C-alpha cells in the first residue's frame, strides 16, 4: 500500500535525474553554455551534490556568461548562485563539492562580502559545531578578510562555554594560540590561563574527551619539569588533587586516571613512581580495550625512569 | 559514548562465499537506470569490487576485458581519468584506474606518460595538490598523487620535498592530520597522510605514540571504530583507523577481537555484503573495507592486504612497491 507509492515516486525521480543528466551532457557536447544548463543542474545537484562533473558544468557556464553579459547581469547571476548554494548546503551541509563551489565563486568576485560569509559559518556551526567543512570554510573566509586571530579566539571561547561538542573548537584554539605568540611552545602566562579554561571544561563535563586531549597537549607545551616555576608547580599539584576528587565522583572515568598519571610525570616521575604504577593498574581495569596502549606507555615511562636514575651522580 | 548496540543474533562467522556472490552480481540486480546516481564514482566502484574479489581469490569472476576497455575510454586528452564516460577527469579516479590496471597487470592500456603529466600539473607552489583543474586542495589528493605515481614507478615526476612539507604542515596538536593547514584531525585524512608519508619514506616525522593514542581512542565499547571524537563507529572509519595504526606500528593498541566481532556483525547473512553498521544496507564500498579490515586483523581465508594501497600485498610485491612501515 504505502511502500509501492514510495517505490514508484523514487523510480520517477531516477528517470528525471537520468533525463536531465542526458540533457546536460548533450548541451555541453554541443557547446551550449547557457542558463538552461543552470536550470537542469539545479534539479540534480540538490539531491546529488557529489555529482562533481555537474558543479564543473555550472562553473563553465558562469565563466562563459560573464564574458557576454553586462556587469549587472553577471552580478545577478552571482547572487542567484549564492542562494542556490545556500539552499544546497541546508539539504546537505557535508558535501565537499558544494563548499568548494562556494569558495570558487567567492574567490573570483571583485566585490565579496566576507562578514556575511562569516555569519553563514556561525549559522551552520550553530546547527552542527562539528561540521569540519564549515570550519574549513570559516578559516578560508577569515584569511581572505584578514580576521585577527584574537577575534577568532574570542569566537572559540563562546562556543566552548555555551555548550559541548567542543573538539572542533578546542582544535581551532590550538592553531590560533601559537599565532598570537609566534615563534620561528606557549608562554607560561598563556599556558596557565589555558589550563584554567580547560580544567573548568573537564570538571563541567568530565565524560567528554575533547578537553582531556587538549589538556594533554598543554601539559607538553611548556617549560619542562626541571624548569617548573613555583606558580606552575602549584597549579599542577592543584590539578592533581582536583582529578583525584573527580576520580571519587566518577569511578568509571578513565580520562581523569590517565591525566593523574600524566600530571605525576610532569611534576616528578621518580618521586611518584609508586603511585604511577598503582594508577596504571586501576586504569587498565577501568579501560581494558586500551590495555596494550597503557602497557606500552608504562614501559616507556619506566625506561625514562631508569635513565633518570642512571643520571644519578 | 555515542555507540551502536550489537544484537545477540548478529553474524559472528565470516561468509566469504556470500560476499563473492554479492559482488559478482552487483549492478545486475536492478534496472540500469536505477544505479545511475552513483555513476559519478563508477571507476572507484569498479576498484572496490575488483579489489575485494581479488582479496577473496575470486577476481576471475569479474569481467577483465570489459573493464580495460572502460578504463581506456575514461582517459582524457589531458591524461587524467574520469569516473565514467563523459564525466570529468580527477585525481581520485586516476588513482582508482591505476589501481585496477595494477591488479590486472595491464598498465599500458592507458597512456602512462600522460597520466604522469596530469598528476605533475596539479601540484601547487606550496607542494599541495588540487584534485582537478578547479583547484580544490586536500591532503586526500596528495595521497592520490603519490600513490598513483608510486604504482607507475614515477614518484620522481613531482616535487617530493615540497609535497612532504605541505603534508607535515597539516599535522595537528593531537598528532593527526586534516584536509589543509589548520584543519581538524579526521581518520580519513590521517589514513591519506600516513599512507603518503609511508610512500615518501617520512614516517619518522609522525609522532606515533601520540597519533597512536588518538587512533586507539576511536574504539567504542561495541568494538567498532569511529572517525573522530563523538561520531558513531562504522566499517569505513574502522578500516581507515586500523590501516593507519598498522602503518605507524601500533595495530595492537586496539582490541582486535572486539573489532573483528563488530566488522562481522556488519555482514548481511541473506544477501552477502557488508554495511557501514550492523543491520544497515550493504554496499561494495563497505564490503571492501570490511574484508580488508578482517585481513589486517589476521583472517587466514583472506589474502594479506596493504594498509597503504588497500590492494593485495602479492600484487604490490609484483610491481616492487612495498613501503616500509614503522613496525
Ligand atoms: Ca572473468
Ligand atoms: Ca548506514
Ligand atoms: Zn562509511
Amino acid at each position: 500500500e504505502q511502500a509501492e507509492a514510495k517505490r514508484l515516486e523514487r523510480e520517477q525521480k531516477l528517470k528525471l535525474y537520468q533525463s536531465a543528466t542526458q540533457a546536460v551532457f548533450q548541451k555541453r557536447q554541443a557547446g551550449e553554455l547557457d542558463e538552461s544548463v543552470l536550470e537542469l543542474t539545479s534539479q540534480i545537484l540538490g539531491a546529488n551534490p557529489d555529482f562533481a562533473t555537474l558543479w564543473n558544468c555550472r562553473r563553465e557556464v558562469l565563466q562563459h556568461l560573464e564574458t557576454e553579459k553586462s556587469p549587472e547581469e553577471s552580478a545577478a547571476l552571482v547572487k542567484a548562485e549564492l542562494g542556490f548554494l545556500e539552499s544546497c548546503l541546508r539539504v546537505n551541509p557535508k558535501s565537499y563539492g558544494t563548499w568548494h563551489h562556494r569558495c570558487w565563486l567567492l574567490s573570483r568576485l571583485p566585490e565579496p562580502n566576507w562578514a556575511r560569509e562569516l555569519e553563514l559559518c556561525a549559522r551552520f556551526l550553530e546547527a552542527d559545531e562539528r561540521n569540519f567543512h564549515c570550519w574549513d570554510y570559516r578559516r578560508f573566509v577569515a584569511a581572505q578578510a584578514a580576521v585577527a586571530p584574537a577575534e577568532e579566539l574570542a569566537f572559540t571561547d563562546s562556543l566552548i562555554t555555551r555548550n559541548f561538542s567542543n573538539y572542533s573548537s578546542w582544535h581551532y584554539r590550538s592553531c590560533l594560540l601559537p599565532q598570537l605568540h609566534p615563534q620561528p611552545r606557549l608562554p607560561e602566562n598563556v599556558l596557565l590561563k589555558e589550563l584554567e579554561l580547560v580544567q573548568n571544561a573537564f570538571f563541567t563535563d568530565p565524560n567528554d574527551q575533547s578537553a582531556w586531549f587538549y589538556h594533554r597537549w598543554l601539559l607538553g607545551a611548556g617549560s619542562g619539569r626541571c624548569e617548573l616555576s613555583v606558580e606552575k608547580s602549584t597549579v599542577l599539584q592543584s590539578e592533581l588533587e582536583s582529578c583525584k576528587e573527580l576520580q571519587e565522583l566518577e569511578p568509571e572515568n578513565k580520562w581523569c586516571l590517565l591525566t593523574i598519571i600524566l600530571l605525576m610525570r610532569a611534576l616528578d616521575p621518580l618521586l611518584y613512581e609508586k603511585e604511577t604504577l598503582q594508577y596504571f593498574s586501576t586504569l587498565k581495569a577501568v579501560d581494558p580495550m586500551r590495555a596494550a596502549y597503557l602497557d606500552d606507555l608504562r614501559s616507556k615511562f619506566l625506561l625514562e625512569n631508569s635513565v633518570l636514575k642512571m643520571e644519578y651522580a | 559514548q555515542k555507540d551502536v548496540t550489537i544484537k545477540s543474533d548478529a553474524p559472528d562467522t565470516l561468509l566469504l562465499e556470500k560476499h563473492a556472490d554479492y559482488i559478482a552480481s552487483y549492478g545486475s540486480k536492478k534496472d540500469d537506470y536505477e544505479y545511475c546516481m552513483s555513476e559519478y564514482l563508477r571507476m572507484s566502484g569498479v576498484y572496490w569490487g575488483l579489489t575485494v574479489m581479488d582479496l577473496m581469490g575470486q577476481l576471475h569472476r569479474m569481467n577483465k576485458e570489459e573493464i580495460l576497455v572502460f578504463i581506456k575510454s575514461c582517459q582524457h586528452e589531458c591524461g587524467g581519468v574520469s569516473a565514467s564516460i563523459g564525466h570529468d577527469p580527477h585525481l581520485l579516479y586516476t588513482l582508482s584506474a591505476v589501481q585496477i590496471l595494477t591488479l590486472y597487470d595491464s598498465i599500458h592500456v592507458i597512456n602512462v606518460d600522460k597520466v604522469v603529466a596530469y598528476v605533475q600539473s596539479l601540484q601547487k607552489e606550496d607542494g599541495s595538490f588540487a584534485g582537478d583543474i578547479w583547484g580544490e586542495i586536500d591532503t586526500r589528493f596528495s595521497f592520490c598523487a603519490v600513490a598513483t605515481l608510486a604504482l607507475l614507478g614515477k614518484l620522481d615526476a613531482i616535487n617530493v620535498e615540497k609535497a612532504i612539507e605541505f603534508v607535515l604542515s597539516c599535522m595537528n596538536f593531537d598528532g593527526g592530520f586534516g584536509c589543509r593547514p589548520g584543519s581538524e584531525s579526521h581518520a580519513g585524512q590521517i589514513y591519506c597522510c600516513t599512507g603518503f608519508l609511508a610512500i615518501t619514506s617520512q614516517l619518522h616525522q609522525v609522532n606515533s605514540d601520540l597519533l597512536g593514542w588518538w587512533l586507539c581512542e576511536r574504539q567504542l565499547p561495541s568494538g567498532g571504530l569511529n572517525g573522530r571524537p563523538e561520531k558513531l563507529p562504522d566499517v569505513c572509519y574502522s578500516w581507515w583507523v586500523l590501516a593507519s595504526l598498522k602503518i605507524i606500528g601500533r595495530l595492537h593498541w586496539i582490541d582486535r577481537e572486539k573489532l573483528r566481532s563488530f566488522i562481522l556483525a556488519c555482514q548481511d547473512e541473506e544477501t552477502g555484503g557488508f554495511a557501514d553498521r550492523p543491520g544497515d544496507m550493504v554496499d561494495p564500498f563497505h564490503t571492501l573495507f570490511g574484508i580488508a579490515g578482517l585481513s589486517l586483523l589476521g583472517e587466514e581465508q583472506i589474502k594479506p592486504v596493504s594498509p597503504v594501497f588497500c590492494m593485495p600485498e602479492e600484487v604490490l610485491q609484483r610491481v616492487n612497491v612495498q613501503p616500509e612501515l614503522v613496525s
